[PDB]
Parts: structure tokens; sequence; C-alpha cells
RNA sequence: ACGAGACUCUGGCAUGCUAACUAGUUACGCGACCCCGGUCGGCGUAACUUCUUAGAGGGACAAGUGGCGUU
């Protein structure tokens, strides 16, 4: 992202376009942050979704 | 008791209910066709 | 007598082009605002492959850039955006010199003076603010101002008349005095909200287009309704040719140029490789501006492309 | 009998006791104008090729 | 599950019905229309309403919508519904007439017209649908 | 430029089965340097299919509890496995993997539509089942053995690609198809 | 009409805004070590707020395109 930002400001946008293309084509995550964060635990379980073992009889 | 709404904020709160969408009435404006100026000074 | 053509398309926007501002100084360069955060300073190469290539992006606005205008010198560039602020870009280096803060709501329009001294800014807060190039709101119109948004503002190239124009969504064209900072005259007659106002290169008459599709002319010498031209669709942007005796209109999908002498169409300009054949709306033209020499017409549509229109005959 | 290939031209419905089998209109890419309805396990989209170990069954429709 | 609730639709209909001429097809302009001409306490609800407004504006461009009214109502149900042809489909040269319709015109004053072609009667008296 | 793990250049490899050609993502576009990536392949339905099969293998290796989220540790296993495959066979290890995924996927399987009638499989089902089977082969093979994971994973991929029926994956695949013929 | 939704908090975005010696970065000087440069959560002061904090705004609406559907 820093080189793409350097090539935006301090050379032409033709070089920055060319390089953004080659990076995004390979892997989107080179220039875009994954918004995924550790989901909050809830009571009645050891974590977010998983619940504590229900007992019958 | 559910309080009524007042912008004064004395008898109730100042924020309206999120459900309520108060749409203001369009003014009875007349559409012209005449060459009209209003020069002054 | 003839027909316009495409030379090429200019492709370096994600959001669709809201304003194109030309310059007399640099002919191998055009500056266009956009519905994204970018304002692209182009480089016109005139190749087989690409007519225009993007040289610089003026990023900095929070939201949509609605209006851009270049200085007469071609050293600075002023932009008005929906963030509610203005930028004055060092067009050489590509950074903000001055950032003008004062407007409450979205700044829809902005213009320089011919001397690049005065700045007039039309916003959705029913106000027009007068700025210096050092960021001081010298005067604000409040008492007798527009009843709705200020959709466009332009200056008189005639220095003899300290007079500016302002179309609004109140369906009125107001004419202001720069000196005393209160209006000379109102212009009532135009039905439907106004999108655009362009002032003639002379500084003698002005065309106001909007919702009606009725480009009404307005003489600056004596405020009188000269005559009306039927656009057909909604009018988005007008522009008088700098050298020629031609008024241009961005009427829905088409670019409709008239001759001023004979009240008759010269050319209607549309897409030739039509893809909106089945239950699809064509990408409507929203902003356009004639070149330095009045030879080329740059036009930004809603499909994120700047299309060019040069004279063939 | 040979092992033949068929292309999914249309995925009709979701059949099976627990709705565990897509019911699918398959076009034989050998005999390009012969088509049958046929039950398929796993996720099926339009235009993926099935390997049939026999091409003579035909599923009962929804 | 992006179904608009009654609060979104009612608001979006009334906003078109009263402020039709201020709207367009762009979401982002009539988002700011909905900001001005209505006092909506939420930003999310503002967008929902602006969004359905734009959807109904595209529907109005196609044709008239069951739950809204346009000012003329609307150059087709008003103006084009005053359609008149050159000559009426009634004004016929040769009007075909049944022999028994000729009889009830004979027991009227109008026993002899010029422009009535009395036809041969419908032989094979068979006009019902078979049972079961 | 040039690829995989250092040293297993992708294009070279033919996907023989035109049925699985779409859902065995190995070649041209999916040529990445590691079996590691951010992910998002399990957000939408078929996004799984556009994941490079070496990352699929790596993910499906970390199983039986104690290994869950030890991806770097199974990136390494697959690295050392591809070493062993190249030295023991002399082929491009990607080609050996692809051949195994093709030969290891059951082509039709029984289900409950009683005495459970037979149905066909999705090509994606075959890829998923193939990866599961030959990983479950490698995992079972190595348990309480002096043989390592990288050796067992290599030997499973060889004997599967070879078409041996001495592999765990090919024996269970033949066993599914045999039960499927038993009720068609 | 209540309930659902709206709402509130929270996660993700802002090289736009507001600012900071109880938060930094970058420059510069000083000092250490290696053969101009490299290292330094060694020391200090000159701009700035990207990183940091938390305020105001913005931002997403099935909005754009193609399909299916009383269209």
């Amino acid at each position: 992202k820093a080189l793409v930002a350097y090539y935006q400001k301090y050379v032409d946008e033709a070089s920055k376009k060319e390089i953004k293309d080659i990076l995004i084509q390979y892997d989107r995550t080179l220039l875009v942050a994954d918004p995924r964060r550790c989901e909050s635990k809830k009571f009645g379980g050891p974590g977010a979704r998983a619940r504590y073992q229900k007992s019958y009889r | 008791i559910m309080l009524p709404w007042d912008p004064s904020g004395k008898i109730g709160p100042k924020k309206p209910l999120p459900d309520h969408v108060s749409i203001v009435e369009p003014k009875d404006e007349i559409l012209p066709t005449t060459p009209i100026s209003e020069q002054k000074g | 007598t003839e027909q316009m053509t495409l030379r090429g398309t200019l492709k370096g926007h994600n959001g669709w082009v809201t304003q194109i501002a030309t310059t007399p100084q640099f002919p191998d360069m055009i500056l266009s605002a956009s519905r994204d955060k970018t304002i692209i300073m182009w480089k016109l190469t005139r190749d087989e492959t690409n007519y225009g290539i993007p040289q610089r992006a003026l990023r900095g606005h929070s939201h949509f850039v609605s209006d851009v205008v270049i200085s007469s010198d071609g050293q600075f560039a002023l932009s008005g955006s929906w963030d509610g602020t203005l930028r004055l870009w060092d067009l050489t280096t590509g950074t903000t010199t001055r950032r003008f803060v004062g407007h409450t709501k979205d700044v829809l329009s902005v213009a320089f003076s011919s001397d690049n001294r005065q700045i007039v800014s039309g916003s959705r807060d029913k106000t027009i603010k007068l700025w210096n190039t050092l960021g001081v709101c010298k005067y604000t119109v409040q008492d007798e101002s527009h009843s709705e948004w200020v959709s466009c503002v332009r200056f008189s190239p005639n220095s003899s008349n300290p007079i500016i124009v302002s179309c609004g969504w109140d369906k009125l064209v107001k004419v202001w005095n720069l000196a005393n900072c209160k209006l000379k005259t109102n212009h009532i007659g135009h039905t439907g909200y106004l999108n655009t106002v362009t002032v003639s290169p002379d500084g003698s008459l002005c065309a106001s287009g909007g919702k009606d599709g009725q480009a009404m002319l307005w003489d600056l010498n004596e405020g009188k309704h000269l005559y009306t031209l039927d656009g057909g669709d909604i009018i988005n942007a007008l522009c008088f040719s700098p050298n020629r005796y031609w008024l241009c209109a961005a009427t829905g999908p088409s670019i409709k140029i008239w001759d001023l002498e004979g009240k008759i169409i010269v050319d209607e300009l549309k897409q030739e490789v039509i893809s909106t054949s089945s239950k699809a709306e064509p990408p409507q033209c929203t902003s356009l501006a004639w070149s330095a020499d009045g030879q080329t017409l740059f036009a930004g549509y809603t499909d994120n492309l700047v299309r060019v229109w040069q004279v063939t005959i | 009998q040979p092992i033949k290939l068929a292309r999914v031209t249309k995925v009709l419905g979701r059949t099976g006791s627990q709705g565990q089998c897509t019911q699918v209109r398959v076009e034989f890419m050998d005999d390009t104008s012969r088509s049958i309805i046929r039950n398929v396990k796993g996720p099926v989209r339009e235009g993926d090729v099935l390997t049939l170990l026999e091409s003579e069954r035909e599923a009962r429709r929804l | 599950g992006r179904v608009r609730t009654k609060t979104v639709k009612k608001a979006a209909r009334v906003i078109i019905e009263k402020y039709y001429t201020r709207l367009g097809n762009d979401f982002h302009t009539n988002k700011r229309v909905c900001e001005e001409i209505a006092i909506i306490p939420s930003k999310k609800l503002r967008n929902k309403i602006a969004g359905y407004v734009t959807h109904l504006m595209k529907r109005i461009q196609r044709g008239p919508v069951r739950g809204i009214s346009i000012k003329l109502q609307e150059e087709e149900r008003e103006r084009r519904d005053n359609y008149v042809p050159e000559v009426s489909a009634l004004d016929q040269e040769i009007i075909e007439v049944d022999p028994d319709t000729k009889e009830m015109l004979k027991l009227l004053d109008f026993g002899s017209l010029s422009n009535l072609q009395v036809t041969q009667p419908t032989v094979g008296m068979n006009f019902k649908t078979p049972r079961g | 430029d040039i690829k995989l793990f250092g040293k297993w250049s992708t294009d070279d490899v033919q996907i023989n089965d035109i049925s699985l050609q779409d859902y065995i993502a190995v070649k041209e576009k999916y040529a990445k340097y590691l079996p590691h990536s951010a992910g998002r392949y399990a957000a939408k339905r078929f996004r799984k299919a556009q994941c490079p099969i070496v990352e699929r293998l790596t993910n499906s290796m970390m199983m039986h509890g104690r290994n869950n989220g030890k991806k770097l540790m199974t990136v390494r296993i697959v690295k050392h496995a591809f070493e062993i495959i190249h030295l023991l066979t002399g082929e491009n290890p990607l080609q050996v993997l692809v051949n195994a995924i093709i030969n290891s996927g059951p082509r039709e399987d029984s289900t409950r539509i009683v005495r459970r009638q037979a149905v066909d499989v999705s090509p994606l089902r075959r890829v998923n089942q193939a990866i599961w089977l030959l990983c479950t082969g490698a995992r079972e093979a190595a348990f309480r053995n002096i043989k390592t994971i990288a050796e067992c994973l290599a030997d499973e991929l060889i004997n599967a690609a070879k078409g041996s029926s001495n592999s765990y994956a090919i024996k269970k695949k033949d066993e599914l198809e045999r039960v499927a013929k038993s009720n068609r």
C-alpha cells in the first residue's frame, strides 16, 4: 500500500494504476484490509457461538 | 407513564420517536410563464 | 452541415464525473471532478489506443466532489465537494494550499474571478459565501437569498459589470452585485428546479437549464427573458462555446448543441455501441465544457467515462 | 457399459428425505441432444460436469 | 431479508406523492431531498426511505403505481383517455342482423331500413357445453 | 515470473478429468508461493472452489483436535511431503496431488431417498471427499508409527495418484462406489 | 395500536475535520557501535497527527448492472 501511495504522489498515476492492477490481480489483501475481528464471547458457552454441554435426565 | 414529545423539553423529552417520520407540507406555490425582472438600485 | 465524432474515451474514475473544468493555458490537459473522492488532472496524448491518460489524482475530500474550476494561470485549481468544504489545489505538486471551512451542508458549486481574487460558493444551506484566497468568509447572503439549494454559480467575464449569476432549486435565477453584495434583479418564469447556469463569453447574456428541459436565456445588460430552447429531456449542464456562436446542453443521455442565430439543433450526440436496448436507462450526461480553442467538447456521463467531441468539418 | 460425462443445464429442486440431494436436468455432452432428470449429492451449480457410472437411470421429479 | 417495513414505505410514498418534482433517479440527491422535506430522526431510516423512494421513481418511469397519484393522473388516464377516432366503430355501412332481430324492428316503427343485411338463420341448434 | 514453494512451478500440470477441471484450482491464476492465505473461501457457497488445492490440503490436514489452527505446522508438512513425492516418484508434486484428487473422489455414492438408493456426486463433493479421504489416510497411517506425517501424506498422494488400491483413500473410494452399485 | 423492524451500544472505513510533554511519528542535533551508509524503546528540541486516543461529521440504500418473479 505504501509503494502504491508513493507511486500515486511522486510519479504519474499510470505507474500506480499498473502496479495496483498486478497486486489486486494476485491477492486483494495486498491493498485492502480484512474487516474480520475476534467476535465477543457470550455467557452460557466457552466462546462466541459454542454453548456449554446441555444435560437431560 | 409514556411521556408526550415537546421541543421545549419541560413536560417530556426533546428527541422524537425513531418510528415517527414528520413530513413538512409543500407550500401552495404558483408556476409562472411571464418574462419577469425585479431590477433595483 | 456536419456531424461530431468520438476520438476516444478517458477512463480513470470509479464514481461518475460531476464537473469538467478546462483551461486556456495547457491544451494537453483536462481537470475533471468525480462522484468518488478523486479529481483527475488528465494528460491528453492523442494516441490510437488512449486519447487521455490520468496524470494526477487530487484526493482529500471526505465525500462527492460536485464542482471543480481551474485558475486562469493554470497553477491552482479550486474544488467544491459535499463534505461542506472547498479545496484550492497546488495543481503542480498535487496538494491542498488552502482549505475553506464555513458552509454547513454540501457545497454544490464554486467559481473563481477572472483575476483569481474572488471566490463564490453555492451550498445546500440556502446561502452563497464570498471567499478570498487566504480563507476569510468576507460576506454571506442570508436575508433575501434562495428559498432552496444553490445548484450552480458563474461569473461575468466582463469586468465592467461586478455581476454574478446563481440558479437554485427554488426555480429562480438570482443576479447579484459583487460590490454592494446584494441582488441586482430576480429572474422568475422557469418552472422546475434548476441544475445549471452558464454565462456567455461576452458577459452579456446567460442560459439557465434545469428540470423543465427549457434552456431560458437571460440578458445581463437589461434583465429580460430573451427566448426559450426545448432540450427534450431534463437539462443537467449548459456551456456556451468560447469562440463560436453555439450553446451546448447535457439533455439526459444526449449532448444537444444549438446555433444561437438560427434557433435549430446543430447536432445531438449519443452512444454508437448501444447496450441499453432492453429495460435499461442510458448513462445520462451530467457535466461538459468546451476546450481552450472551442474545437473539442469534453463531457462526463454517469458511466464514469469522459467522452470527447471534436469538430470534423 | 461405459463411464460417461453429462453437463448440468438446470438444477430443478432439492429432494431427499433430509433435502440432501439436488435434482438436476443433465445434458449428455457425448450425444449432444439427449437429456434426463437425475439426483446428485453435494453442492451442484448450473454448468458443472457429472461422471455417470451408468447413463440409463432417470430420477422421479418433485 | 431486505424487506422494507410499513414505516419505510408509507413515508417513501407520501414523500413522492407531495414532493414528486424535487426527486430524480439518483439515490444520493433524493437522499438529501428526504433530509430537507422531512424530519427523520435516524440516518439508517433516512437511507431506507431514500432507497425505496428511488425504487418507486423507477416504477413511475415505467408506468403508474397502485398506491400513489400523479398531478394530471397522468397525460394518459386524463389526456389520452380523451382519444377519438376518425369515424366510430358504430358507424357501419352493412350491419348484419338476425331474422328475429328484424322481427322486433318490424314490430317497432323501423320495419324497413336501408343499411341492414338480414342474414340466413343459424342451422343446427347446438349452443351448450356437454354435461360432465 | 515463476512459482510455487520455491521450486514446484505450477503450469506443467494437466488436470486429466475434464469433470473436476473447474474445481481443482491449481493452475495459472491460483499459482501462489505458499499454501497459506488470508482466506474468505468459506464466506459464500462455491468460493471454496476458487481456493488453491494445496491450501485446501493444508487446511484439511490440521484435524483430530490437538492440531486445530496449527496451519504453519501443516504448511511445513505439505512442503516436506512435496520434497518426498519429487524424490520418490520424480514427477511435479502438484501433478501427483491433482492425479490423486481425481482418482480418490467417489464418482457415485448411496444416500437415503428403506434400504438407501444410490445417487451421483457433485464434482465439488468429489474434490472435498478426495481431500478428506487421502488426508484421513495420512493421519491414520502415521498414528503410533515411526513413519512421519510428511512421509504418510506423500505415500498416500503417490499410491492414490498411482491408482494402487493399497492407499486408504482408493480402498474407501472403491468401497463407496461398490455400496452405490449394490443399490442402483 | 403494542410486539418485529426502527432504536441503543459495539465491529469494520476516513492520509477529510477537531485537537494532544499522562499518546506518537517524522526531521534535525548530540552520543554509542559496525565497515557515506546501517543499527539504537541511547539523550534532547522542530514541524505534523499516518500510526495512538476520542469527538463531530460522513459512509450502505438491495443503491448500480444482468437474470428470476402477478413483473
